[PDB]
């Protein structure tokens, strides 16, 4: 008679970063 | 059941005497009784920024039930307030959440739509105990809320709201938003003196009503980030803790003396050269004053706005606090206290020290920042100098201030590197280098050396610096500059200036040379700068004293050194001979004495030739100067 | 720790939060490295500890005093505004050089019975 | 006149596909008009324009003063009038083939205000 346990479910994302640039 | 289980009851609280006394806020009110009142979506949602009082509107709405000042359809209603962590704490097992909300939702059913649901915190709704068995008691909710069924009183923050609510528009529409606007300032006063009877029957202490309405005009004044009714109950309540310290133990001057006298204790046992005994006998001498002047009175009882000023000071950084004797007497002796480091040039040491006095009387334009001032003076006259002369006052400190030297920003780039990347871009999280600095400690100096030597399309941020004080970097916030000290040091015309400051008065040279910063400037800068000096090279007494000080600041270092050496007199009229320039002012005096002193005295003593101890002499010879050893 | 179960985590810290109500007013708790609380128990919807503590702070009836790095504060406490007003700012500046030298003064005695041996003051 | 169409077409000004293509003057806001590659920050509400087409294959497409964007946002626009079909950061592909892609510009303002008399049309 076992329950099955809800979980947690750790989970992830990510963040790119742009760079602009002086045109001399 | 399952609201005894997981549910508090607000309108208990309010008759059993616990939840605060609730002012104002009357068409906010109306409008949740307004909204509460449908057919289909019964549920408001308070927005406001944080810290206006949305939990006291839904609490007051409840003492308003309690009193019987509502409509008639509210009259029994019990309001309720979810502890939605009570809720997601035991579902170990999957659907037993579900369980329990679901017998929430019959338990209210069954109350036949006598229960006013408030849940705090309404972002905590979504992501209530989803899991991979998602149901996250938002798509249970939901149509319960749409049928209008529960009359969920939300209450949440607003940029939480665009979060974690407006990233689910389903849910979105079953709410309906009330924007709490952050009081005025009356408004506040108000809901100070009613918090005023409370804070006063707990903490034991009396608040006069000067006290309120100062702690209501300075903290919308001097604090960026809270806001109002928050900071000012805030204020109250630690000015009452600060009094009830006061009254239990001994007040504060006493404590100071007490640990600084037990200090000193440990460190003459520390001892075991000294010059420490003078400083403990002091401060057990004016202990055992203070300490009998305290037996003649045997400070206070009540709370006043100093008092305030006293805590906001503290709060901040901002000296606030009304005048000490100590400090008082310190700050008249402005100009004459520069003059310990700052020896001439006695119009800018003037000026500044009646712009701080302009600052700590209290007749500073609260828009705009204390001193906007434009230095103007040849290479070498102590401007830099006169600067770190006011750190050294203002914060008893050389190096303490914001020196922004203007001289990297020789581009249209580098107003990025002052207030921040905008965002997507590579350092936007780390602020500007300016701003994150004032939001720190506001009360400080800007400094920009060489300011000239920048692009000259910089200074429009400080238009902005100098019209209100606001700055705003890439992180959208604004941080207020209205107590800074904004400085600039220029040379545009310092040949003029070695040419021209004999035979012409002090003020057409400040016209002429007005009108050449008008040739390199804008008149948008130049209009907001409040006093723009002028600066002259120094004589020879000048140099004599500039001289004196340097020699101290040499034997001053040599003391720990350990060599107390003299000089001539006549010694001093060699380094004047020998330093003597009034086109670089007062640097070639310093490397001269650099050299004429220091060679033979790094000389000798790495020769393995001096003691400590020995009275040395700065003995001169035909031309040279040579240190003795008596 | 010992929470990858739903709910367990808010199982412990509600049951902390209820013995310190039960304390009648006589634990002060200290929590260091307030920037860990922020992202305490972010689980897939999960409260961190900030949705749990934030009722009992603003009804003053839990006693926390917080210790964190000012470069922590900025990005784990002043990105969350409403958990940022609970508590008081308390700038901790670093010591000048004289006031640092009683204190190694006070330090003395601890590294003598720790190496036995002994310090020149100077 | 692209309100007009709209507003024949769907009965409505604010039924169309605006985009104004004076706010993509970065070159890297063609994240914005086509979307996020994937993992990254909102990744999964794909772009303005991808988005809206793929719901409603039949809708009037207005790139607003397309004159001042980037001029590396003309590669999605060669890839639309080209074929009709475009790559989204999600991998999925566009049916742009039953929409009008309706662009504006003023190019020519001192040219076409100095020659439009004494000139005739295809001059
Ligand atoms: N109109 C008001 N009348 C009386 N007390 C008020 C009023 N507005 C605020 N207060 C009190 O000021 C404090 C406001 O704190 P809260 O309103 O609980 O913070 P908040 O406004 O809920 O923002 P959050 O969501 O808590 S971060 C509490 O002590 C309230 O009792
Ligand atoms: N009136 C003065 N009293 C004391 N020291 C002074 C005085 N005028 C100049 N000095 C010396 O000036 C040196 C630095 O002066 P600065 O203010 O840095 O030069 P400046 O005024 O900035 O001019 P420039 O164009 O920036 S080099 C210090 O080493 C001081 O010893």
């Amino acid at each position: 008679a076992a329950a099955a346990a809800a979980a947690a479910a750790a989970a992830a994302a990510a963040a790119a970063a742009a760079a602009a640039a002086a045109a001399a | 059941q399952a609201l005894k289980k997981y549910t508090i009851d607000l309108t208990e609280r309010a008759e059993q005497g616990k939840l605060d006394p609730v002012i104002g806020r009357d068409e906010e009110i109306r409008r949740t009784i307004q909204v509460l009142q449908r057919r289909t979506k019964n549920n408001p949602v308070l927005i406001g920024e944080p810290g206006v009082g949305k939990t006291a509107i839904v609490e007051g709405l409840a003492q308003r039930i309690i009193n019987g000042e509502v409509p008639e359809g509210l009259k029994g209603r019990r309001v309720l307030a979810l502890d939605m962590g009570a809720l997601v704490a035991g579902a170990k097992y999957r659907g037993e959440f579900e369980e329990r909300l679901k017998g929430v939702l019959n338990d209210l059913a069954k109350q036949e739509g006598n229960v006013i649901l408030f849940i705090d915190a309404l972002h905590t709704m979504v992501g209530a105990g989803k899991a991979d068995g998602a149901m996250d008691a938002g798509n249970m909710l939901k149509p319960a809320l749409a049928r209008g069924e529960l009359h969920c009183v939300g209450a949440t923050t607003l940029d939480e709201y665009r979060q974690y609510i407006e990233k689910d528009a389903a849910l979105e529409r079953r709410f309906q938003k009330v924007f709490v606007a952050e009081p005025s300032v009356e408004d506040t006063i108000a809901i100070l003196r009613g918090l005023k009877e409370r804070y006063e029957l707990h903490h034991h202490v009396q608040i006069t009503d000067p006290a309120i309405v100062a702690a209501a005009t300075l903290s919308h004044r001097y604090i960026a980030d809270r806001q109002l009714p928050d900071k000012a109950i805030d204020l109250i309540d630690e000015a009452a803790s600060s009094i009830r310290m006061q009254i239990d133990s001994k007040p504060e001057e006493l404590d100071r003396l007490d640990r600084r006298i037990i200090q000193l204790k440990l460190e003459q046992q520390a001892l075991m050269l000294d010059m420490l005994n003078e400083e403990l006998s002091d401060k057990e001498r004016q202990y055992s004053e203070l300490e009998e002047e305290w037996k003649a009175e045997k400070l206070r009882n009540k709370v006043t706005d100093a008092e305030i000023a006293e805590v906001l000071a503290r709060w901040t950084g901002i000296p606030v606090s009304r005048m000490m004797e100590s400090e008082r007497e310190k700050l008249l002796r402005m100009e004459q206290e520069l003059h310990h480091r700052v020896i001439g040039q006695n119009e800018a040491v003037d000026a500044v020290s009646n712009a701080i006095r302009r600052s700590r009387a209290g007749l500073a334009d609260p828009n705009r920042p204390i001193g906007s001032f434009l230095f103007l003076g040849p290479t070498g006259v102590g401007k830099t100098e006169l600067c770190k002369a006011l750190a050294n006052f203002m914060f008893d400190s050389d190096e303490a201030m914001v020196r922004i030297d203007m001289s990297e920003f020789m581009e249209k780039h580098s107003v990025s590197r002052l207030v921040g990347a905008p965002p997507g871009y590579v350092g936007y999280e780390e602020g500007g280098y300016l701003t994150e600095a004032v939001r720190r400690r506001p009360y400080s100096v800007i400094l920009l050396d060489a300011v000239e030597k920048a692009h000259p399309d910089v200074f429009n941020i400080l238009l902005q610096v100098l019209d209100d004080g606001r700055l705003t970097d890439g992180q959208g916030r604004t941080v207020d500059f209205r107590n800074t000290v904004v400085i600039m040091t220029s040379n545009l015309g310092s040949d003029l200036i070695q040419e021209r400051f004999g035979e012409l008065d002090y003020a057409h040279m400040k016209e002429l040379v007005l009108g050449v910063v008008s040739h390199n400037f804008r008149p948008e800068f130049i209009n907001r700068i409040d006093e723009v000096v002028v600066f002259h090279p120094l004589g020879e007494q000048h140099i004599a004293s500039i001289a004196q000080i340097q020699l101290k600041r040499l034997y001053k270092r040599l003391e720990e050194r350990g060599y107390e050496i003299h000089i001539s007199d006549e010694a001093l009229k060699l380094l004047s001979e020998n330093g003597y320039d009034p086109v670089y002012g007062a640097r070639p005096l310093k490397r001269a004495i650099q050299q004429q002193i220091e060679n033979p005295l790094a000389q000798q003593i790495l020769s393995g030739e001096l003691v400590p101890g020995k009275v040395i002499r700065l003995e001169v010879n035909e031309d040279r100067i040579v240190a003795v050893q008596h």
